C-alpha cells in the first residue's frame, strides 16, 4: 500500500455535481455572485471514495449543483439552498 | 484505456425500424381528434428521413 | 349549436381506486438516491396524507 504523493490544496467534487455530456468531456453546473447558473467546462477523472479529484475548471469558493439538474439549465436565477444528501 | 461516451439507456423500435415514443394529452375542453389534428401539423418540419 | 359546442371524450373520468407515481431521477445516478426520493415520497403519503 505505498503512497503516491499528496495534492495540496485539492478540490472534491461529488457525483452529483459531475455529469457528462456528448463529447465526451465532463461539465459541472456551478452558481455565480450574480445567481445565474454557468456550466464550465471541469476535468474529473479519479474516484476517491466517491468524490471525484478534480484538477481544471473549479477553484475554491464555487458552488456546484447537487439537487435538480433537470429543472435547471444554464441561464436561469436560481435560490441557494444548502444540500440534503451527501 | 478508459474514455466516457454519452448513449441512450432504452432503444425502441416499431415494424422493423427504431422510433421514439410520446405520451400526448389533448388540451383541457377540446376534443381528441383535434388534438390528434394539431400533433400531426407539427410533423411538417422533422428531417428527411423520419 | 349544442352538440357542436360540448368536447368528446372516450371514456368518462373514473374513481379508479390507484394512482401512479413514477419517479425519474437525473441520468448517472444509482439506486440508493432513488431510494432515498421514493421513501421520502411515501412516509409524505402516509404521514400527512393518511
Amino acid at each position: 500500500q505505498l503512497q503516491e504523493g499528496v495534492k495540496q490544496k485539492a478540490i472534491l467534487a461529488p457525483q452529483q455535481g459531475v455529469t457528462r455530456d456528448l463529447k465526451g468531456q465532463a461539465t459541472a453546473l456551478v452558481v455565480n455572485a450574480q445567481n445565474k447558473v454557468e456550466l464550465r467546462v471541469i476535468k474529473a477523472d479519479r474516484v476517491i471514495g466517491d468524490k471525484w479529484l478534480v484538477t481544471e475548471g473549479l477553484n475554491a469558493g464555487d458552488k456546484i449543483i447537487t439537487e435538480g439538474l433537470q429543472f435547471v439549465q444554464p441561464g436561469v436565477e436560481v435560490k441557494t439552498v444548502p444540500a440534503k444528501n451527501v | 484505456t478508459g474514455k466516457w461516451e454519452y448513449g441512450s439507456p432504452k432503444l425502441e423500435r416499431y415494424n422493423g425500424v427504431p422510433a421514439m415514443e410520446i405520451l400526448g394529452e389533448p388540451a383541457p375542453g377540446l376534443s381528441s381528434g383535434d388534438a390528434m389534428a394539431a400533433v400531426e401539423e407539427i410533423v411538417k418540419q422533422l428531417p428527411k428521413g423520419v | 349549436w349544442m352538440f357542436t359546442r360540448i368536447p368528446t371524450a372516450f371514456l368518462p373520468d373514473e374513481d379508479q381506486g390507484v394512482l401512479f407515481a413514477q419517479v425519474q431521477t437525473p441520468p448517472g445516478s444509482s439506486a440508493e438516491r432513488t431510494q432515498v426520493v421514493v421513501d421520502s415520497m411515501r412516509e409524505y403519503l402516509l404521514e400527512k396524507e393518511s
